[PDB]
RNA sequence: UAAUUGCGAUAACGAACGAGACCUUAACCUGCUAAAUAGCCCGUAUUGCCUUGGCAGUACGCCGGCUUCUUAGAGGGACUAUCGGCUCAAGCCGAUGGAAGUUUGAGGCAAUAACAGGUCUGUGAUGCCCUUAGAUGUUCUGGGCCGCACGCGCGCUACACUGACAGAGCCAGCGAGUACUCCCUUGGCCGAGAGGCCCGGGUAAUCUUGUUAAACUCUGUCGUGCUGGGGAUAGAGCAUUGCAAUUAUUGCUCUUCAACGAGGAAUCCCUAGUAAGCGCAAGUCAUCAGCUUGCGUUGAUUACGUCCCUGCCCUUUGUACACACC
């Protein structure tokens, strides 16, 4: 049983589901006696796409704007290696979740 | 009380520096002197005949300020803009050669050295020291 | 010298 | 220490303006205070403020200022307050050494009395012209001798071998007195002599 | 190996993909919409 | 302990953040003195503070200040925004308010913007800022 | 010219093809019982004070 | 899902307002507060039109047209050409 | 600066339903309508608490007509 | 229109004599009056500056204004 | 009243769209939850000057402490609150407090009925007609779409001293970046210049990047002369991209040194971080921006009105018009 400081990166566009799938996470790592650190605010990444409304040209000229927003929210914590598979399970849709041993 | 190189104004400084280089009066010259255009967007040589040593002071006198700096980050440090004619003026970074041998002739002058480590060139011990001794002559001198 | 159109009178 | 000693000169006297004084002011007419702002003095012209939001707000704000802002003018020279700063500074330095006086005071005289007081207005006639000559405004007055006096400079100085930093002072001694050679009184007294006409 | 801000528009287009076939093949069944939960080495429709 | 307090000042893009500490009477901006670090003309523009209200009142105070981003102006006017925070919070916090409330009176008589910023940025357009394209034949 | 000084008391209104002039009640500030009725071109505040040329003249309305 | 049923009562021989007609009495069984059936095209003439039938309540303004609001659009072929289909339907 | 039927109809029916729990500072308004109604706007909340509150100014001093509580 | 480049005793008289009495000596003053090119008066200010006749009011890249002493 | 927004009178009563509501974003939080891919205080080692006890820099700490400054979550905050002078009411005007008092600012979405408006050259959306093996399908070579006695539009650079040139001082924001093949690029060396070579970082708050941009500020040269303002036209030479550069794709050096003195009758845009001045990022792209979409720096004069011209809305009124004053 050797602490390997793991670390655990998620990306999706809404920002509630996110949200409780974190803050549902952080009491069954807490109530382990495990030693947490805080849930981190990453920048929001913004992305616009600009093009032309009109399909043909004729008439006046026209713009819009389309966007889309990702969030990050990225946790880490201290436990050994086992233990952590048991601790992200229970994630609903949408959510994606890539894991670091950062060893 | 003690002063160093935050205390005095930069424009009088560097002259003041550029005339104390005046009496040691030992930096290699290759002969780019009155032939270099000291910039692409430039047309004109400097019209002063000390330009290669008021620049090496004023370019010892910012690397005391800088932890790391290269030739690619002077070069636009020293560019400004070009006329290229009907259209629009833009910006474009000075020459290079000059600029990069005018402080690699400063190396071995015992002002500043290498910075192999991670990049760059520093300042050494002894050569902030010149730099710091200027200081004093300057700051009574009011 | 001027069109007579558009029917603007006198 | 922390203070130059040129203004450690003028900190231990009353608050002004270390070349020049705001003291001993004008006494020579009224109907033009109440909308020339003197009470508070300015080191700098320059300032950002919220003079252009209301109708009257502007009417207390420094004349400094806006001979500042109207000195700048005719497209390139547009947000250059650090440009023009200095030749409103050195402006008013001229202007003490050619008279004992204060430069503030030759300055104004000159818009106190540079100040238009008839104007024709355009009345439709159904291409004829029924000029009432109306009365002006002292505000407008104002905004019409600042614009004249800085547009006199601008119009003397193109294309001449003389600079902007004293042919803006010679309006200024010019127009103190009834000097009557000025572009700004030949504008002024060719308007009021139309007003006569079109009574 | 791809970044996220890539990844994320190529699984939108994934799920475009998905949708557009639909209506050319399952009209008749009365389709409407569908949703995709991915999942590591496994995948559900 | 030590007697300390840090403010901010804000500008359009220009922050000044501000430290205050007990001291002798010593002042320097981003480290170099006041000497030096402004446009000539406007070297009047950072002084008036302190002058209005006297130099006596600065016996034992040292504040030291990083400034970045905007413009030129912009960086006197964030500075000058931040001293009064500065020596507002200093008195308020560590002395008595008596002169605090004189000092915050006659110093926003002669000017409200010490204490409060003025906010200003730009609007977008289709457009360029305010004004369209020029029409063939209205 | 025997100039003198009047004051505005009241505006009524906005006249003018272009609305460029303004109708007030003056008073004279020298016999405080007279009041005319003038034209003037600019803004206009209460208790603005206003130099005459001629006063015999008089406005519309 | 109702408008490809509306598009095959109409592929196949039957009136279009009889078609149109049954598919307002469907939602109105569900529960919907309100609906609205568009279809264009050439109705048995060589200038083309379009009716709209409507009952219920209806929005057109905020966002709450993009998430209260289900939409769709179909196109159905016919022996002399093409006619489209466009339905909404409001939820509670 | 003109208020809609929906705050018209909201003040008068919470002013006559809930009379004397509520008085004439805003500031006890503002709590008052949020707990005893369901309302999906902050700034709405707002226009009801503000408009209702202006009703008992005049209230307190004369009966007006069209408004009858208990 | 044309002025001089070269200052010969026939200008040069003018100066010592009259700049005790000029209120003002300026680049413009020179170059209206003298007949003079701009560059010999900007000369002119300098090499009598030292002479100790004139004082300096204010100093600049651009203009230069000297008054008597 | 910005509004069929309301107060009310009422042969009408009660309802459905539009407006508002609503959503994103820009402004306030020394209060909550926090953070080595963001900072501050503190502690060590170490450097210089006064030497003081100090001032200005370096490198380290990963449970030494903290989140004001950077960041995004949950919430609070403006409601016209208070006051004065009008009115029965709706409302309007001024002042104080307050980050904020035009609906706080700017947007997204946005009704019925319509146009012989545009698009078959976006679509494996499509009726009918036509050519379908000497093909209007597909494909390969070369040329053209840019060819010039002339009239018209949207822009760029200027006619200079409120200027040009030369040294020095030195301040942003929104964004973009590595494949089954090299994408933004630090550092070192060579090279007048454009460029070339060699280690290395970054699938990205970590590296490029603090993108230390331009304008601007200080000190000098030139001196009103279409001159050192202005750079059209043309000759010679050196390079990168690509299969291919001639009618040069573009870049750099020397030389050639045109027109242009604020512009007629006419005419466009605009109300505060607004006009104008100046640059940057992205799009099309192997290379080329004088184009467009956004971002930031410096930052103004005058009005707070009216229906006179060119137009819009409601009511009364006239008509020999209904393809509707063409
Ligand atoms: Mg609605
Ligand atoms: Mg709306
Ligand atoms: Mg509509
Ligand atoms: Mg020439
Ligand atoms: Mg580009
Ligand atoms: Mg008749
Ligand atoms: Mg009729």
């Amino acid at each position: 049983p050797k602490v390997h400081k793991i670390r655990i990166t998620l990306t999706s566009r809404k920002v509630q589901s996110l949200e409780k799938v974190c803050q549902e996470l952080i009491e069954r790592a807490k109530n382990k006696d495990l030693r947490v650190k805080g849930p981190v605010r990453m920048p929001t990444k913004t992305l616009k796409i600009t093009t032309r409304k009109t399909p043909c040209g004729e008439g006046s000229k026209t713009w819009d704007a389309y966007e889309m927003r990702i969030h990050k929210r990225l946790i880490d914590l201290t436990a050994p290696t086992e233990i952590v598979k048991q601790i992200i399970i229970n994630i609903e849709a949408g959510v994606e979740v890539e894991v670091t041993i950062a060893a | 009380g003690g002063v160093t190189v935050r205390d005095v104004d930069a424009h009088k400084f560097v002259a003041a520096y550029a005339a104390f280089l005046k009496r040691q009066g030992k930096l290699p010259v290759p002969g780019w002197v009155d032939t270099v255009k000291t910039g692409n967007a430039k047309e004109l040589p400097p019209q002063d005949i000390d330009w290669w040593y008021i620049r090496a002071a004023s370019v010892a006198r910012h690397v005391y300020l800088r932890k790391t700096v290269g030739v690619g980050r002077l070069r636009k440090v020293h560019g400004s803009a070009k006329n290229r004619g009907t259209r629009p003026s833009h910006h474009v970074d000075a020459s290079g050669s000059v600029d990069r041998k005018i402080m690699q002739a400063l190396e071995k002058i015992q002002v500043l050295e290498k910075d192999e480590e991670r990049g760059g060139r520093r300042i050494t011990q002894q050569g902030q020291r010149d730099l710091d001794r200027i200081a004093q002559t300057v700051a009574e001198a009011d | 010298r001027r069109g007579g159109f558009r029917g603007r009178g006198k | 220490d922390v203070l130059p000693k040129e203004v450690l000169a003028e900190v231990g006297s009353v608050k002004l303006f270390n070349r020049w004084s705001y003291d001993d002011i004008e006494i020579r007419d009224i109907s033009l205070t109440d909308y020339i702002q003197i009470r508070a003095p300015v080191y700098i012209p320059h300032s950002a403020g919220r003079y252009a939001v209301k109708r009257f707000r502007k009417a207390n704000c420094p004349i400094i200022e806006r001979l500042t802002n109207s000195l700048m003018m005719h497209g390139r020279n547009n947000g250059k307050k650090l440009m023009a700063v200095r030749i409103v500074a050195h402006a008013f330095e001229i202007i003490h050494l050619m008279t004992d006086q204060n430069p503030i005071q030759v300055a104004v005289d000159a818009i106190v009395n540079c100040g238009p007081r008839e104007d024709s207005t355009r009345i439709g006639s159904a291409g004829t012209v029924r000029r009432q000559a109306v009365d002006v405004s002292p505000l407008r007055r104002v905004n019409q001798a600042i614009a004249l006096l800085t547009t006199g400079a601008r119009e003397a100085a193109f294309r001449n071998v003389k600079t902007i930093a004293e042919c803006l002072a010679e309006e200024l001694i010019n127009a103190a007195k009834g000097s009557s050679n000025s572009y700004a009184i030949k504008k002024k007294d060719e308007l009021e002599r139309v007003a006569k006409s079109n009574r | 190996q791809i970044s996220k801000k890539r990844k994320f528009v190529a699984d939108g287009v994934f799920y475009a993909e998905l949708n557009e076939f639909f209506q050319r093949e399952l009209a008749e069944e009365g389709y409407s919409g569908v949703e995709v939960r991915v999942t590591p080495t496994v995948t559900d429709i | 302990s030590v007697q300390a307090v840090q403010v901010f000042g804000k500008k359009k893009n220009a922050t000044a953040v501000a430290r205050c500490v007990q001291g002798k009477g010593l002042i320097k901006v981003n480290g170099k003195p006041l000497k030096l670090f402004a446009p000539e003309i406007l070297r009047a523009k950072l002084y008036e503070p302190i002058l209005i209200l006297g130099t006596d009142k600065f016996a034992d105070v040292d504040i030291r200040i990083r400034v970045a981003g905007g413009g030129h102006t912009s960086q006197v006017y964030a500075v000058r925004q931040a001293i009064a925070k500065s020596i507002v919070a200093y008195y308020a916090k560590y002395v008595d308010e008596h002169s605090k409330n004189l000092l915050k009176q006659e110093l926003i008589q002669f000017d409200r913007s010490l204490l409060v910023a003025d906010p200003r940025r730009c609007e977008p357009k289709k457009f360029g800022g305010r004004g369209a394209r020029a029409r063939f034949q209205k | 010219a025997p100039v003198k000084f009047v004051k505005v008391t009241r505006v009524l209104g906005r006249t003018g093809s272009r609305g460029g002039v303004t109708q007030v009640r003056v008073e004279f500030m020298d016999d405080t019982t007279r009041s005319i009725i003038r034209n003037v071109k600019g803004p206009v505040r209460e208790n603005d004070i206003l130099v005459l040329l001629e006063s015999e003249r008089e406005a519309r309305r | 899902a109702q408008c490809e049923s509306l598009r095959y009562k109409l592929l196949n021989g039957l009136a279009v307002r009889r078609a149109c007609y049954g598919v307002l009495r469907f939602i109105m069984e569900s529960g919907a507060k309100g609906c609205e059936v568009v279809v264009s095209g050439k109705l048995r003439a060589a200038r083309a039109k379009s009716m709209k039938f409507t009952d219920g309540f209806m929005i057109h303004s905020g966002q709450p047209a993009r998430e209260f609001i289900d939409t769709a659009t179909r196109h159905v072929l016919l022996r002399q050409g093409v006619l489209g289909i466009k339905v909404k339907i409001m939820r509670g | 600066r003109v208020r809609t039927k929906t705050v018209k109809k909201s003040a008068k029916v919470i002013i006559e339903k809930y009379y004397p729990r509520l008085t004439l500072d805003f500031e006890t308004n503002k709590r008052v309508c949020d707990e005893i109604a369901v309302i999906s706007s902050k700034r709405l909340r707002n226009k009801i608490a503000g408009y209702t509150t202006h009703l008992m100014k005049r209230i307190q001093r004369g009966p007006v007509r069209g408004i009858s509580f208990k | 229109a044309q002025h001089s480049v070269i200052l010969d005793k026939a200008t040069s008289d003018k100066l010592y004599k009259d700049v005790q009495s000029y209120r003002l000596v300026t680049v413009a003053t020179l170059v209206d009056r003298l007949k003079i090119n701009g560059a010999l008066a900007r000369k002119c200010l300098k090499d009598l500056e030292e002479k100790g006749l004139i004082r300096q009011v204010v100093g600049h890249s651009k203009m230069k204004i000297y008054t008597r002493a």
